[PDB]
RNA sequence: UAAGGAACUCGGCAAAAUGACCCCGUAACUUCGGGAGAAGGGGUGCUCUUUAGGGUUAACGCCCAGAAGAGCCGCAGUGAA
RNA sequence: UUUGGCACCUCGAUGUCGGCUCAUCGCAUCCUGGGGCUGUAGUCGGUCCCAAGGGUUGGGCUGUUCGCCCAUUAAAGCGGUACGCGAGCUGGGUUCAGAACGUCGUGAGACAGUUCGGUCCCUAUCCGUCGUGGGCGUAGGAAAUUUGAGAGGAGCUGUCCUUAGUACGAGAGGACCGGGAUGGACAUACCUCUGGUGUACCAGUUGUCGUGCCAACGGCAUAGCUGGGUAGCUAUGUGUGGACGGGAUAAGUGCUGAAAGCAUCUAAGCAUGAAGCCCCCCUCAAGAUGAGAUUUCCCAACUUCGGUUAUAAGAUCCCUCAAAGAUGAUGAGGUUAAUAGGUUCGAGGUGGAAGCAUGGUGACAUGUGGAGCUGACGAAUACUAAUCGAUCGAAGACUUAAU
């Protein structure tokens, strides 16, 4: 159960009992509001649908993402809502306990929850084999000519081909990754912020979706 | 570093299916001149 | 306000009964040692060497020669494990990260005072 | 962080002033050793009398390392030089005498005699 | 920050000579990353000669060249002497901006991007 | 470039380290020449006294000092090459 | 996976041994054994199933595939994969010109016996092999909001601490089942901490040339050198992961149970049974060229409403950018617009001024008091662009039958 998105804003530190340290994410989670349900008859699954963070009444010539569209107004507008500028689903609720419309608020996570949290990753361009896989360089002295490239590629006559799934250079980056296990250290209900023990994925000020952990 | 066989003239024109150029800009000159460059005072004719 | 959250969160964590203190000065951080048995607690003392960082994540280190072995120490500055400081001298330094101490003995590592 | 062919010297009675380090015990591959853990190595300069002879394969116990500990607050603790004890494979001394101060983590390990046998214990 | 694709003394180099002939004639016409690395150097000048005081005229003096203008009736003053003087009363009230960038086509050898950058 | 310091490798290959000047000291072995710059130690900035050197000597003044005292500064004084 | 044959291409060339780097077709398996049966007391031995699911080390010693010791570890195959891999790298080995020793030869020279020295090329194309875009599609106009078939891909292993010295066992040793921390790898993610870098940040300092002198400063000397160091990028730092638990099964154990008038795990039935096989991380996911599922807009003036100008929905060109980037893509944004960037005022973080005065014979010290920075981390702005901007983008099939 138990969704809510946020802005990860930095990372800090806490003291906690008995004086342990504790590193601490603080992920800002204002304003979202429950935009749909889906529903088996009608959608084939259930789950329920948030918007995050809201932003400017529709505007006649416009051009930026600043601004709602028509068809993202009409549909903040079913629910009695300001077009939000972040819009995901969340499928391990329950989607009875929930209203569209209602806002989902930093509290329904306490101190102690075990969270999974979802982000896309920083990015950092084309990359090498040495950085984007873990492959080990060449001598870089006797007369050695082979520093970070990677080595063979295959074998000979037999497979006289590149197997794919090869681990060449490219483009290295923002993928979407979950950590698990993670846990809500305080909730700050007037911030509304929550501090999550850890670190998270992607870059400051980019969305993460914070989920009750299942293991 | 050597082609093995020559490329025929499908090949050699179906490679240059991307390599051309872009349309320009053109806002015009309302008041005097040449129409020029878009968001310039451009150096030939510019009354942005 | 986007630019306050890190500030508001963890301002209750500030202490505010420290001293002031720069690198140079002589301290006698009474620390508490939780063994298992008792609540202990037993006072490092020496020079302050480094300090750096803000807000929470502030922290400084000092340093002194035990049994003619150099052992350096560093604390975060608003831990709840320091029950006290106390400063001893004022040093004269030049300088705000004294690394040249480490390889210094005697009357070289000395540090005068005011 | 002590590897294979690092040079510890020794802080205690038993003969012993240099060892060389040829093992670190623990698991398949592991690289490092820090304050605590036990390696295994050669001496390289004993002193005149003294049981422990150069040329032989004991284990010792790390206390006193150069890029020392950190410490479950967030404190740190790093000395001036690696240090280490010759062990008796029941993690008593072979020596009788620690010289300079010894991290408090050799309680953990249950080292008690060393740790009782050292000038204080930081 | 912009290379300009110098090296590090080079660089300096050449926007200290940018920043100073802006000085002497006010419109000076460049490529276009030249112009938006030259908007900071003599910005922070001009504010410089408007704090006014000795200090800064020895800051000021750290990057302008030593370069002569002939004035109207025949006269001469330095540049640090006309940033100080002249350009400094112009900005008095504006807080910020003093320069202007406006684009142009480009060269003929290459296809830069010319720009003129003028003072305000 | 943390910690470690030849664990690299066919091989310390390449790099790092040494380096100027002054003062102290220096083995085996030798065809008595040498080895030898063996190894190994120490010093070096600036200011003021001064008794005095090279004297710039006319003399301290004119620079290095005769080189001795007393100071001052820095993490570091053949502070670069 | 050393010989036979060749000759069944290659004297118009199929690069030879070790080693590095990277695997993996992919299999009689060292470990875990996961399991289990016995000429199995635990501990072994031996066999069976299972496995290439996953793991499978650092050094001393060579001329080379061969070996041999030291110290660990839960543990240290099989090679076809051109004795895998030189248009990826080394060149120690062998063998080219020099030279020497043993030996043979009358000799020139040989042996392959030793020994010291000794040049290894290539801009990737018809093509075959990782990442990232434009369009032929696209069947209401069209545009903004999610399939989960699989093409799928990611396999992730293990050691020590309490039940219980209970049990086996004579005792020694020594459980199954449940409750704590490690090693490796990273699946990995991240910069709060500890550190690294930090060539437009701050300070010290030498030589030389200039600013007329002084004082300040500047240029050059690896960024001149030294000490620190913000953002960013980072491991050696900080966090998480794997020992899911369900199905079906192997070897095996059974129960019922006849044929085979008994017995018997099997023929029909029913149970149980393993890290192996299939289900809870990640991309595509109508390119699943068969064309999945959930808000807006839609109508000509004619008009075989085709088609022409149009005119319609949202997109773009262009411009300021960065959390994104080879480019393009992505994202933040653009004349209500600060918006985004610069600026200016700020602060955060990094490193004690100029001037004046006082003291000192002087070098210098002290006071005036946390000055520069802001280079990369808030507010105010129009300095900043689009000038009037312009451009692109339907007439819902049809049918067929099912209202």
């Amino acid at each position: 159960t138990k969704g809510i998105l946020g802005r990860k804003i930095g990372m800090t530190q806490v003291f906690g009992e008995n004086g342990e340290l504790i590193p601490v994410t603080v992920v800002e989670a204002k304003e979202n509001v429950v935009l749909q349900k889906k529903t088996v008859e009608v959608d084939g699954y259930n789950a329920i649908q948030v918007g995050f963070e809201d932003k400017k009444a529709y505007k006649k010539d416009a051009k930026s993402n600043k601004y709602a569209n028509k068809p993202a107004e009409g549909h903040a507008k079913k629910a009695d809502a300001a077009p939000k500028r972040f819009i995901r689903e969340f499928r391990n609720v329950d989607v009875d306990a929930y209203e569209v419309g209602q806002e989902v608020s930093v509290d329904t996570f306490v101190a102690g929850d075990v969270i999974d949290v979802t982000g896309v990753s920083k990015g950092k361009g084309f990359q090498g084999a040495i950085k984007r896989h873990g492959q080990s360089r060449g001598p870089m002295s006797h007369g050695s000519h082979f520093h970070r490239a990677p080595g063979s590629v295959g074998m000979a006559s037999d497979a006289s081909r590149v197997f794919k799934g090869q681990k060449m250079p490219g483009r290295m980056g923002g993928n979407t990754v979950t950590v698990q296990n993670l846990e809500v250290v305080q909730v700050d209900t007037e911030n509304k912020v929550i501090l999550v023990k850890g670190n998270v994925p992607g870059p400051k000020k980019g969305l993460v979706e914070i989920r009750t952990s299942i293991k | 570093a050597v082609p093995k066989r020559r490329t025929s003239k499908t090949r050699k024109n179906k490679r240059r299916t991307h390599f051309k150029i872009s349309v320009p800009g053109m806002t015009e000159c309302p008041n005097c001149g040449e129409y020029k460059l878009s968001h310039r005072v451009c150096k030939n004719c510019g009354s942005y | 306000t986007n630019h306050k959250l890190i500030e508001a969160v963890t301002k209750s964590q500030l202490r505010t009964d420290l001293p002031s203190f720069r690198p140079g000065d002589t301290l006698r951080v009474h620390v508490r040692i939780i063994e298992g048995t008792r609540e202990r607690i037993q006072v490092f003392e020496g020079v302050v060497i480094k300090r750096r960082g803000g807000g929470v994540s502030e922290t400084f280190t000092v340093r002194k020669i035990s049994s003619g072995v150099g052992v350096e120490r560093t604390f975060p500055l608003h831990t709840p494990k320091i029950e006290k400081i106390e400063v001893k001298r004022r040093g004269k330094v030049r300088r705000a990260k004294l690394y040249y101490l480490r390889s210094l003995r005697g009357k070289a590592a000395r540090i005068q005072e005011i | 962080m002590i590897q294979q062919e690092t040079r510890l010297k020794v802080a205690d009675n038993s003969g012993a002033r240099e060892v060389l380090t040829i093992k670190v015990l623990g698991g398949s591959g592991r690289k490092t050793a820090n304050i605590g853990d036990v390696i295994v190595c050669t001496v390289k300069n004993a002193t005149p009398g003294g049981v422990v002879k150069k040329g032989d394969v004991v284990k010792a116990v790390i206390v006193r390392t150069k890029s020392g500990v950190r410490r479950n607050d967030g404190s740190y603790i790093k000395f001036d030089e690696n240090a280490c004890v010759i062990i008796r494979d029941d993690k008593g001394p072979r020596g009788t005498r620690i010289f300079g101060p010894v991290a408090r983590e050799l309680r953990e390990g249950n080292f008690m005699k060393i740790v009782s046998l050292a000038p204080e214990v930081l | 920050y912009r290379k300009l694709g110098r090296t590090s003394d080079q660089r300096k180099a050449m926007l200290r000579d940018l920043a100073t002939s802006l000085i002497i004639s006010e419109r000076i016409e460049t490529t276009e990353a030249r112009a938006k690395e030259v908007r900071s150097v003599v910005e922070k000048l001009i504010t410089l000669g408007k704090k006014g005081d000795l200090a800064s005229r020895r800051n000021a003096a750290k990057t302008l060249r030593n370069v002569e203008i002939l004035n109207e009736d025949e006269t001469t003053q330095t540049a640090l002497q006309k940033l100080f003087g002249e350009i400094a009363e112009r900005y008095t009230e504006r807080q910020g901006g003093y320069t202007r960038i406006l684009k142009q086509g480009p060269r003929r050898g290459d296809g830069a991007e010319s720009v003129i950058i003028e003072l305000v």
